[PDB]
RNA sequence: CUGCGAAGGUGUGCUGUGAGGCAUGCUGGAGGUAUCAGAAGUGCGAAUGCUGACAUAAGUAACGAUAAAGCGGGUGAAAAGCCCGCUCGCCGGAAGACCAAGGGUUCCUGUCCAACGUUAAUCGGGGCAGGGUGAGUCGACCCCUAAGGCGAGGCCGAAAGGCGUA
RNA sequence: UGAUAUGAACCGUUAUAACCGGCGAUUUCCGAAUGGGGAAACCCAGUGUGUUUCGACACACUAUCAUUAACUGAAUCCAUAGGUUAAUGAGGCGAACCGGGGGAACUGAAACAUCUAAGUACCCCGAGGAAAAGAAAUCAACCGAGAUUCCCCCAGUAGCGGCGAGCGAACGGGGAGCAGCCCAGAGCCUGAAUCAGUGUGUGUGUUAGUGGAAGCGUCUGGAAAGGCGCGCGAUACAGGGUGACAGCCCCGUACACAAAAAUGCACAUGCUGUGAGCUCGAUGAGUAGGGCGGGAGGUAUCCUGUCUGAAUAUGGGGGGACCAUCCUCCAAGGCUAAAUACUCCUGACUGACCGAUAGUGAACCAGUACCGUGAGGGAAAGGCGAAAAGAACCCCGGCGAGGGGAGUGAAAAAGAACCUGAAACCGUGUACGUACAAGCAGUGGGAGCACGCUUAGGCGUGUGACUGCGUUAAUGGGUCAGCGACUUAUAUUCUGUA
């Protein structure tokens, strides 16, 4: 019963990048999600003599709180809450404000 | 080692009731080393 | 009241006889406070009060053969004693070596190493990690026997036990 | 695919992932350890059956004590004891409270030791899930009351003690509780009710949960939950996490709902078993009294070693004894719900108790490090950031540590001894005073000089030559910070107020 899932179109509600849309890549058990292209962090990658020698500065994605993002409605062009309803015995997600199935 | 075990070992403690009480008190306190061995 | 910057801390200024409070700058960056009341683990200079906090004393063990030392080279922050090359002096029917008994990871490879209030060690057996003990005819254990020891009866002794056969 | 702890190799996507709950299989060595022994995590077992390999392989049973059954059976004919086999049960560990069997000191007194402390601390055995007790040989001297325990009055009373300190009642009244039976042994009449055990079905509840409405935007700011203007909802503003203090970004609460299996609390039904009315006996068939010894002491009441023998609703016993007046009361087998007691473990709720020298010993890999033969007592140590991408490259140095740049972040007076960083102590830089200095390192008056103000006004701050007034090396200590030193409860008395 998680509102945010593996493949979801979400929009940032708060933070330095509020309002930019994106797709969630994965969700952490600590109530955090990773969405590509918004929370860029410049990590100084220490060089290693192993098979991989990227070194330099890497542009990674930093996880953000689940509550900081909402599913994009994609029809009203604004963030909307999502709830659960039982249909033919299968639990599904649905928007609000003219709620329609995903 | 021999005298230590025969004086404060597990078998020595359990032989008499008072030693049995000593083991009971150690267990209640939850000591890692119940006895010497 | 409150990010044009809280409380605490460090300065200055004002007020009251005294305990203090209000208004700020700097530091700090997350909640704080007055009036009318109530509830007490509430304020510190000593009880040989308690735990760290200016201090007069620095982590590495073998000084007990009258056979003999010195020179060179390599390593090292250190060289009369270790390793390599050139000599001399003892032992050499053993001061060699291989077995029994006794002893039971000490013998084989890389390492805690720029050192407190001025600690200046000639030994690569130390504490903490990795390997080797390989078997028909090496040996013991397995089979039979004496002494010693033990052991259902009988023999010695009123029983038992001891002696003693299998 | 536990955490410390990144990555890689795998599994899952229109119903066998993981996680949680319930029902099973499996559960070695050591520890009550059951075959024995010893120095607890060490070695060694026996018998029977199957084993493709006739040098094997695997598993069960077997201790002691008590009960029951079977076989054998003395000494001393039979009986009985002992021994063998099978089944069942008992044994150990961990709070508090209660019961049974035993039993101290200190603290108290002007020394008649007893009385108090004390039927206490501690120690031993067993049972229950509350235990003990629990339906009168009892109170009331003839109004009445009717089981036990605990709490609140009578009551710091009446009594008791070298009448000294101390210890410490009944009856009556007002509440919760307010449901009692069987055996001393029977004649007659029965699928006659209820209660128990073993099953099914219905309703409810416990052990994983689902559904679940509701604030957009702007200013300061790197980032917004708060401010200003404007709404909805309120059965829901209960709490916590959520970049700065969040009802309405989320996870949740109230309301409405769920059960494959197991378990618990009420009924009905089927099977088995225990069981009502109408009457007739008895009132524990070796159970007293008396005699002897000890404790609660010449002694009322209670319990018993040995040796005799009559009763008990007909009749036998008590505090103001009198035809052992009258009324009440029935004395040596168990069981007995609940009220009253207790919190080592779970979930929810509560908080003017506590916030890292506090609180439990431990907010934490602390029942630790360390000390000891053993028992026992028992440390220090909390906080970087929203995200640890944690440090590319370059310089000095030893291919370290430490320090100086760049880059990332709002901030590097956040850079692995890392939030805010005090008192005291140890350095650098500037100004002033003292350079054969010592008399409590203060106070009053006052000169010169430096650094800030005032167009001249003997008033900043800091330094204080000289002069006047001026000692515990008879107590502890090198300095400073933090914690702690007249509290809480039960009576009486006094003051003030409502």
């Amino acid at each position: 019963a998680a509102k945010i899932r593996r493949d979801d179109e979400v929009i940032v509600l708060t933070g330095k990048d509020k309002g930019k849309r994106g797709k969630v890549k994965n969700v952490l058990s600590s109530g955090k999600v990773i969405v590509e292209g918004i929370n860029l962090v410049k990590k100084h990658q220490k060089p290693v003599p192993a098979l991989n020698q990227p070194g330099g500065i890497v542009e990674k994605e930093a996880a953000i709180q689940v509550s900081n993002v909402a599913i994009f409605n994609a029809a009203t062009g604004k963030a909307d809450r999502v709830g659960f309803r039982f249909e033919d015995g299968k639990k599904v997600r649905f928007f609000k404000s003219n709620s329609e199935t995903i | 080692v021999l005298k230590r075990n025969r004086s404060h070992g597990f078998r020595a403690r359990m032989a008499t009731k008072n030693g049995r009480q000593v083991l009971a008190r150690r267990r209640a306190k939850g000591r890692a080393r119940l006895t010497v061995s």
